[PDB]
């Protein structure tokens, strides 16, 4: 189901997953 | 920049039509007119931002650049040509060449 | 700070000399008010206000750049619910005489940093120190105990001064005397 | 490296006087009292106490430089009342008021405990 | 040589330190520290006065 | 004597271009006998005034009855009689400009004394008969008292 | 230190917070700055005016 | 040409802070009494640390820094001991100092919490604030580390360093209603009412008062734990009286010398 | 965990109180 | 997806799952020119004046454009760009605990701060930059005013009692090499 | 004849500095060029290069 | 790295309160109530328990021996 | 011997652009290690007290010491020959404080006056007659400042907020707004002091003081001004905060209405251009005239918003006080902070199309609207949209690049200028020549 | 200073003003020398200043707007001559560096 309105908290969970899976210096 | 062919045209004031160029007027009017035009251009470009510079400094620059008849350039190709002295030319630029 | 408000500590006063709020809260840093409008750093004021409301509440606040739910009015309303002015201004007292300041000073918590540019690492002096080997002139660099360079612009400025005697001394007497 | 210590703010140095009197020449009956190793604590109360006295025409102190520990107090009274006795009376009666304030605070405390 | 050691040289009795405001000093005064003052010297001629 | 002027006034308008400051206001007052204008600026905070009130303004060169022409300095310790004992609002200033309707041939008929009491201004505009005691660069007082009527 | 738990890192005088990705030459942390250049195998048509050519097809 | 008769009334007397009110006195006296409360209050504190073996992770100076900020109760000791600078002996004599000792070494597997309780003082009454609430944590040691040292305490005042600052924060406030106009509120309705404000909730501020002097100065001296608040007030007033007496004596000597 | 549940209850409360939003210090672009 | 991701760490769920599911997608600088990017999912799609109504993608969060030093800046948009740049370049010079195992390293010119507190207001981006675990400053009670005058042209006045209590008190190392 | 500054000493003064240095770029254009087109922040640097973080000197 | 002994601004002892603050946050209490349950009224002293970072644990992870 | 108090040195900053960059100073040792100097002397050196560095040379001959004392000194070198105006002026918080100190509604008691007189190095020792004897002795800021002014100076200046429509009509010599500075016999009479009278401008009060009285008199004047105004600022106090940045909640309505009107106008212009009605303005093409019209509309909207914001401020506001004092700021700063930032132009034009015919991927192609080309509709107080944030970053980068290339070019320009007229001087024959004895001007400056 | 009080009839004959202005125009010299070329150059150089001095100092303006007395006018002439003498360009001043 779509996530209307309640999206500010779910906006940063994907960010947390990305930074957990790939590090900040992952490109090097 | 034509000036020369413009002043000859009729219905054109041959007294107030300047040229906004330094080298051009020296081949049309004369060295003194070049000095005056350079003074006016300097005053225009220095007073555009609302600042003020005393006229004595502008006149002193204009005379120094129009002292030897020809328009001596402030660069290494106009000031080192003057018969000042070998010791003064090397200070600014072209040390080993002038020495 | 975290907004570009650099500066160097001018003087340090004791707690008795610092001003204070209606209670015993003396400011720790006092920046120039004049640095705000020219630099246009309202974010610093917003950070101070949110730090105050966070300290009163007791939990870290959010300072996300784009949030669509963090304005000044709502923060001011939150701050007004703790006995403090909604805009963050407070009444201080003159630390010397004890008289209230006519203007309501703006005091509040703010996150400040410290750079490594200490004065002890930059202060330097010289009095006939060591001399180089190629050209008998003072060295260069604080570590090597060298002298400052009297650049050509300084020479031009002194010549504009017409102080030929000082220029002679500076270029010959205190640079490299030789016969 | 050259930060001054902490004792040079209250402790006198050998040869340095605690108080020096210097008469002014611009107006009659005016002396500048220079106090050493003190701050606004010992000058503001004296300034106000002098202000209370009606015979004191002028009264006010300053700090020549905050890092340096010195204050200059300028006093100007009527020609029939020297500023030395004005300063002495101000100090004496300020001491009396402080002692009375102490005694009242102490009795109030001793009465407040179980009373 | 010309621009490196003749028109601009390196000079002794020099100093370089950070700066701070001090309105209590006059426009013609300068708040030097003690270390630089003690490191520095001024050759004065002896005279019975 | 030293009474450079004496007349009853009454206030008709207060800050007519809108109050600018917070402790001073314009008093566009009028006379009752000499028919002269008044643009006095009083400290509304310590001495409030409302419209319709009348007061006895007396420009005097000195505060002493005998007129000894005090040098000018604050000397609170003075037991000599002072005219300010019967006034609720006294000020001290220095007139700086006396403008009038002069012409090249015939003398003026209406002058305008401009006095500045260290920042508070006043224009005592009117005829050129009762302003003979005003000269430029001279110290003057105000000596007003509100009338209970 | 490939996929090593924080326990060993702490025991090996290191921290798990160190980003890594830096060489150690002569006991000095060396890092390679990512240089950028013009993309290869792509046709570029510039219009240099301070020359004799109106257009130039660089690749 | 004389001074006034101030009055005192205590509103709250506790073992942590006192809220008293001083009436019929000048502002300068009140502000000076405040600044003496903060700066010029004799009190004992750690000022000389001899570290013999410090195997902790923190710096060698960090231990001394933290030990300097540990308060010490001086209810009846500060008035007896003399300033170390004016002592007439060598070494920190117990007549003009108090000795401390700390010897902790983490032997068991769990980490130690070296608190102020480990400071074993030679004197019974000069002890950190642990009599009658946990203790000031100095450092944390782990199995294999140790911290042995001994320090001496001396008398000082806040003007010298912040270690000798007994009061936490003095809440000095006078004239709660803005009657003397010493501060001008652009929008008085937007400000909250002072704790000691007697005005109702309708009017925002009291009306102007031309002939009015500042009185009724409020105080909230808050003790850190070393000295009692009323003891702080008494000590500060006594010190101000002593300073005034010394100034009077110096002035008298200067006048007679001339 | 408590911060997470705090965020969720803050979001649901913000969704609940959708009566009116009249605020001066906010705006957003609207092209065409 | 949000429910399955919020229960990560515990089971095994990670970003690779989102990429494989077909929800996110890597668009490079060259392809970003041929897609209708959208800023927020809710605001820019509800129903209004017909702008494009053909959005193909949508950004995660607008604040993610910021880099490393700029992210720690609270409320960057409330300040002028040059001051944000000055803060960002100057953040790298802020001292503090630069690494936990500093006592083992023997680097040259190492600075460490005694009490590196955490900002009272933290952006949602610095949660991953690891700033809160290794901060580079202390929250001070700053009162913007001109108390005496020693803080007028970009200067500050600090509290002597605060410095005595350990306010921004740091340490300075200097290693040497010789064999 | 080769490039310079490709390998730099990693500034370990603070964790933020280490983070910035490990993810830093450098253009091969000559230092202090008269032109001003490459230095200007281009529109295409949206979400790829920080529009604020940059030095303020000649570079 | 470690809790300070006194608040920089005020001077109240806060060193003897970090462990108690952790315990009160541990049981059920949250920060906004824990701070005034401990006895911190002024907002200047409340940063010491909120802004402080506890880096001494990581330092203790590097045990010298055993 | 070591450097002692009273010695003469030469304090200098590393960039010596002009003659007002190396002046002598008297020595005064202080405990801490930081060079110190009066804030008024900061304007010539262009220092900023933010970690700057200033050298300090010391002569080693009584001849050179006396020469520096007589030629290169601060009190002597107040007026520059480049623009014959003072270089050292009150351009800091002292300026705003003295401006507020000289307002009509300033009253001081015997204690406050009597404390301020202590910070006077030229006081004659006589208390001036108070401006208001009864009901209580009250001085006025202008009366106290009159004792600051040395000698008998006479000058006339105008205040920053002086309405032009006031000299022509009545109330010329009696200004309701306390403007039209008038000084007679070195006593302030009217007006409120600002940069126009105390700052670095031709005919300023300090300029008149230096021209009439001696250099030492002007030095004492500066010292007394600073020592009195800074000390009174303790009682007054100056600050800035959110309370000084909030509008009255109606100005927001006016600003929003104006912005909406401007958006509607630019949309109408775009529609007319699309349907081929906007004829090309003379001297320009269709795109050029379209862009000029859009820029003019945006500038008019920004000016209207700024004017509405300014007229809605209060006398207690700090931004307005500091702008009218001229110490630091301007009206455009207040406009950008409250009303609206404005257009983020680059290279003298709007934001270009970096991508294919669109600025950013968010905006659609052929979107010439204001918000899609750099027009920042929001303000720093109410946050910014990310797109306008990026455009503002572009503008800041443009400014920084311009500053860097200027700092690279002006040095070479100055070097070439100095090296061409280095030997020119005025000989004792009252004529200007050069090293070759060639006459350039029979009289200096003609 | 002299308390002119511009309301009363002043005592300053116009001939006094004329002779004073003429003598002051003689005293202020730039090109020293009696030589006709020297006098011509002196007149040319100090031309605008003399014109301004004559324009400000008249017989009508001095008796309608200034009302100066004889002593006041003499002091004015002395002050003007001293200030003009001080305003002269000091020989040996590096005007090239100043202009640059
Ligand atoms: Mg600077
Ligand atoms: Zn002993
Ligand atoms: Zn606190």
């Amino acid at each position: 189901e779509i996530t209307p309105d309640l999206w500010q908290e779910a906006c940063w969970i994907v960010i947390s997953s990305y930074f957990d899976e790939k590090g900040l210096v992952r490109q090097q | 920049v034509s000036l020369m062919r413009v002043l000859s045209e009729k219905d054109v004031d041959p007294v107030r039509t300047t040229s906004n160029d330094i080298v051009e007027i020296f081949t049309v009017l004369g060295i003194e007119a070049v000095r005056k035009a350079l003074e006016r251009e300097l005053y225009h470009v220095i007073s555009f931002d609302g600042s003020y510079v005393n006229y004595r400094h502008l006149a002193l620059l204009c005379d120094t650049m129009t002292c030897r008849g020809h328009l001596m350039a402030i660069t290494r190709h106009g000031v080192n040509r003057q018969d000042t002295g070998p010791l003064m030319k090397c200070s600014f630029e072209e040390t080993v060449d002038v020495l | 700070s975290r907004h570009g408000q650099k500066g160097t500590c001018g003087i340090q006063y004791r707690q008795e000399d610092m001003p204070f709020t209606c209670e015993g809260i003396t400011p720790d840093i006092i920046i120039n008010p004049h640095a705000i409008p020219s630099r246009m750093t309202i974010g610093h004021l917003i950070e101070c206000l949110q730090g105050k409301v966070s300290a009163n509440k007791g939990e870290i606040g959010d300072a996300t750049p784009f949030n669509d739910a963090v304005n000044v009015q709502k923060i001011s309303n939150l701050l007004s619910d703790y006995g403090y002015h909604l805009r963050g201004n407070e009444v201080l007292y003159n630390g010397f005489t004890g008289r209230k300041i006519t203007s309501q000073i703006f005091i509040g918590p703010t996150y400040y940093q410290r750079l490594k540019h200490m004065v002890d690492d930059k202060i330097h002096s010289r009095a006939r120190g060591p001399i180089q080997i190629l050209n008998r002139q003072p060295m260069e660099g604080r570590s090597r105990d060298g002298g400052l360079r009297f650049g050509e612009m300084e020479r031009d400025c002194q010549i504009a001064h017409g102080a030929a005697q000082f220029l002679r001394e500076r270029l010959f007497e205190a640079s490299d005397p030789y016969q | 490296m050259n930060a001054p210590p902490a004792f040079e703010s209250f402790l006198l140095f050998e040869g340095e006087k605690k108080i020096t009197i210097n008469k002014d020449t611009k107006v009659p009956n005016a002396c500048l009292f220079t106090i050493n190793k003190e701050d606004h604590t010992l000058g503001n109360i004296i300034k106000s106490q002098l202000l209370k006295d009606p015979q004191v025409l002028f009264a006010g102190y300053k700090v020549p430089h905050p890092l340096e520990h010195k204050i200059i107090i300028r006093v100007q009274t009527t020609p029939d009342y020297s500023p030395q006795e004005a300063f002495t009376n101000a100090i004496t009666d300020l001491i009396s008021e402080l002692s009375l304030l102490e005694e009242r605070f102490r009795v109030a405390i001793k009465d407040k405990q179980e009373g | 040589r010309v621009r490196g050691n003749l028109m601009g040289k390196r000079v002794d009795f020099s100093a370089r330190t950070v700066i701070t405001p001090d309105p209590n000093l006059s426009i013609d005064q300068v708040g030097v520290p003690r270390s630089i003052a003690a490191n520095m010297t001024f050759a004065e001629i002896v005279t019975p006065f | 004597a030293g009474i450079l002027f004496e007349d009853i006034f009454d206030v008709k308008d207060i800050d007519p271009e809108g109050k600018k400051f917070d402790r001073v206001s314009r008093l566009h007052c009028e006379s009752e006998s000499f028919k002269m204008d008044l643009i006095l600026d009083v400290n509304i905070q310590i001495y409030p005034v409302d419209l319709g009130d009348k007061f006895r303004l007396v420009i005097a060169s000195t505060l002493y009855e005998d007129g000894t022409l005090d040098d000018g300095e604050y000397n609170p310790t003075d037991d000599r009689p002072s005219r300010a004992d019967q006034f609720e609002y006294v000020m001290y200033g220095k007139v700086y400009r006396i403008e009038g309707d002069e012409t090249s041939t015939e003398a003026a008929t209406r002058l305008s004394a401009y006095v500045s009491y260290g920042g508070l201004l006043m224009r005592l505009q009117g005829d050129a008969n009762n302003l003979h005691g005003f000269e430029v660069d001279s110290r003057v007082y105000l000596l007003m008292k509100k009338l209970a009527f | 230190l490939n996929g090593l738990t924080d326990r060993d890192l702490c025991e090996l005088n290191e921290c798990p917070l160190d980003p890594g990705g830096y060489f150690i030459i002569n006991g000095s942390e060396k890092v390679l700055i990512a240089q950028e250049k013009m993309a290869t195998n792509t046709v570029y048509v510039f219009a240099k005016k301070d020359s004799k050519y109106a257009y130039t097809g660089e690749c | 040409p004389y001074a006034n008769q101030p009055t005192v009334r205590i509103t709250e007397l506790t073992d942590e802070n006192v809220k008293f009110i001083i009436e019929n006195t000048d502002l300068a006296v009140a502000n000076s009494i405040r600044r003496v409360f903060i700066a010029e209050v004799p009190i004992i504190a750690i000022d000389w640390v001899q570290i013999d073996a410090n195997s902790s992770v923190l710096h060698d100076e960090f231990i001394a820094h933290r030990l300097g900020l540990i308060p010490l109760t001086s209810d009846d000791i500060v008035d007896k001991l003399q300033y170390s600078r004016d002592c007439t002996c060598e070494e920190f004599c117990p007549e003009c100092s108090v000795e401390f000792t700390l010897d902790v070494r983490c032997n068991e597997d769990q980490t130690r919490h070296v608190t102020s309780r480990d400071l074993i003082s030679n004197s019974p009454r000069v002890i950190p604030v642990t009599s009658r609430q946990d203790d000031i944590l100095i450092v944390k040691l782990r199995k294999g580390q140790e911290l042995r040292l001994r320090a001496y305490a001396k008398k000082g005042f806040g003007k010298e360093h912040a270690k000798w600052n007994p009061t936490a924060g003095v809440a000095f406030e006078y004239d709660p209603d803005n009657a003397l106009r010493h501060t001008v509120y652009p929008k008085p309705e937007e400000w909250p009412k002072s704790e000691y404000s007697e005005l109702d909730e309708d009017e925002s501020q009291a009306p102007y008062d031309p002939n009015g002097k500042p009185e009724r100065f409020y105080y909230n001296v808050e003790s850190c734990g070393s000295l009692r608040p009323e003891t702080i007030v008494l000590s500060a007033l006594s010190g101000l009286k002593k300073k005034l007496s010394d100034l009077q004596t110096q002035l008298s000597h200067e006048i007679q010398s001339d | 965990e408590w911060n997470i549940v705090e965020s969720e209850k803050a979001l649901v409360a913000e969704s609940h109180n959708m009566k009116n939003q009249q605020m001066d210090p906010f705006t957003r672009r609207q092209c065409k | 997806h949000i429910d399955q991701l919020k229960e990560r760490e515990y089971n095994n769920y990670s970003w690779q799952d989102l990429v494989a599911s077909g929800v996110v997608e890597y668009i490079d600088t060259l392809e970003e020119e041929t897609v209708m990017l959208a800023m927020t999912p809710d605001d820019l799609q509800e129903k209004e004046v017909a702008y494009c109504s053909t959005y193909t993608h949508c950004e995660i969060h607008p604040s993610m454009i910021l880099g490393v030093c700029a992210s720690i800046i609270p409320f960057p948009d409330h300040n002028q760009s040059p001051r944000n740049t000055y803060q960002s370049a100057m953040g790298k010079q802020a001292m503090g605990v630069y690494i936990t195992n500093f006592h083992v390293r023997m680097d040259t010119l190492a600075h460490v701060l005694y009490y590196p507190q955490k900002p009272l207001v933290t952006t949602r981006s610095m949660e991953y930059l690891r700033f809160r675990e290794l901060p580079a400053g202390i929250n001070s009670i700053v009162a913007i005013a001109s108390y005496t005058g020693y803080n007028q042209e970009d200067s500050v006045i600090m509290n002597r009692s605060a410095v005595d209590r350990g306010f921004f008190r740091s340490v300075f190392y200097r290693s040497y090499k010789e064999q | 004849q080769a490039r310079a500054g490709v390998s730099q000493v990693l500034n370990r003064l603070t964790f933020a500095s280490t983070l910035s240095h490990l993810r830093r770029l450098n253009s091969p254009i000559g230092r202090d060029g008269k032109l001003a087109k490459p230095r200007q922040l281009h529109n295409t640097l949206w979400g790829m290069v920080c529009p604020a973080e940059t030095p303020e000197g000649h570079a | 790295m470690i809790i300070p002994v006194r608040c920089f601004t005020c001077g109240k002892i806060v060193g003897n309160k970090w462990e108690a603050y952790l315990g009160l946050l541990q049981a059920e209490y949250t920060e906004g109530d824990a701070l005034d349950a401990l006895g911190l009224k002024r907002y200047c002293c409340r940063r010491m328990l909120l802004a402080h970072v506890d880096l001494i644990e990581k330092l203790l992870n590097y045990a010298p021996l055993e | 011997r070591h450097m002692c108090d009273g010695d003469i040195v030469i304090f200098n900053r590393q960039p010596t652009l002009h003659k007002m960059s190396m002046m002598g100073h008297r020595v005064r040792i202080l405990p801490w290690s930081t060079f110190r100097l009066n804030l008024s002397v900061t304007t010539p050196y262009n220092a900023d007290f933010d970690g700057d560095e200033m050298n300090l040379h010391l002569p080693q001959s009584l001849e050179t010491r006396a020469e520096i004392q007589e030629l290169a000194m601060v009190p002597r070198m107040i007026v520059t020959p480049q623009s014959n105006r003072p270089v050292m002026g009150i351009v800091q918080d002292t300026l705003t404080a003295v401006r507020k100190f000289t307002k009509r509604d300033v009253f001081l008691e015997r204690g406050e006056v009597m404390n301020l007189l202590m910070f006077l190095s030229t006081w004659d020792g006589k208390v001036p007659q108070p401006a208001i004897l009864k009901p209580r002795p009250l001085w006025t800021g202008k009366q106290i400042f009159s004792l600051i002014i040395p000698g008998h100076i006479n000058c006339i200046r105008t205040h920053s907020t002086h309405p032009d429509d006031e000299d022509s009509g009545p109330y010329k010599h009696i200004s309701p707004g306390d403007t039209k500075v008038v000084v007679e016999n070195g006593e302030l009479i009217m007006g409120i002091l600002c940069k126009k009278s105390l700052g670095t401008s031709a005919g300023s009060l300090v300029h008149i003081s230096y021209l009439e009285m001696g250099h030492d008199i002007t030095r004492l004047f500066y010292s007394n001004i600073q020592t009195v105004i800074n000390n009174w600022l303790l009682i007054e106090g100056h600050t800035i905060g959110i309370g000084d940045s909030i509008a009255d909640s109606k100005t927001y309505q006016d600003i929003q209405n104006t912005i909406k009107k401007a958006k509607q106008d630019v949309i109408e212009v775009i529609e007319k251009a699309h349907n081929n009605e906007l004829e090309p303005t003379p001297g320009n093409t269709l795109r050029q005239t379209f862009e000029n019209q859009v820029n003019r509309i945006l500038n008019d909207a920004r000016d209207k918003t700024g004017s509405s914001a300014q007229k809605s401020l209060s006398e207690y506001n700090n931004f307005k006080s500091m702008v009218v004092s001229g110490a630091k700021g301007s009206k455009i700063n207040i406009s950008q902070v409250i009303a609206v930032v404005g257009q983020q132009n680059v290279e003298g034009k709007r934001i270009p199309f970096g991508f294919k015919h669109r600025t950013l991927p968010h905006f659609i192609k052929d979107d010439y609207g204001p918000e899609s080309r750099g027009f920042v509709e929001n303000s720093y107080l109410a946050g910014l949209t990310p797109t306008e944030f990026f455009f503002h970053a572009m503008g800041g980068r443009e400014g920084l690049i311009d500053t860097a290339v200027k700092t690279a070019e002006t040095g070479y320009i100055q070097r070439r200028l100095i090296k061409s007229m280095e030997s020119v001087m005025v000989k004792y024959d009252a004529t200007v020549r050069n090293s070759i004895n060639q006459v350039v001007q029979l009289r200096y400056g003609e | 200073i002299f308390h002119i009080n511009p309301r009363l009839p002043s005592d300053l004959h116009p001939i006094k003003v004329v002779e004073g202005v003429k003598e002051l125009s003689k005293k202020l010299v730039i090109v020293n020398g009696d030589d006709p070329l020297s006098r011509q150059a002196q007149e040319n150089a100090t031309l605008l200043f003399n014109i301004h001095l004559r324009s400000t100092l008249c017989s009508r303006r001095m008796a309608e707007e200034f009302r100066l007395s004889g002593e006041a006018f003499d002091w004015l002439l002395g002050e003007i001559e001293s200030k003009f003498n001080q305003a002269i360009a000091h020989p040996g001043e590096m005007v090239g560096a100043l202009a640059a």
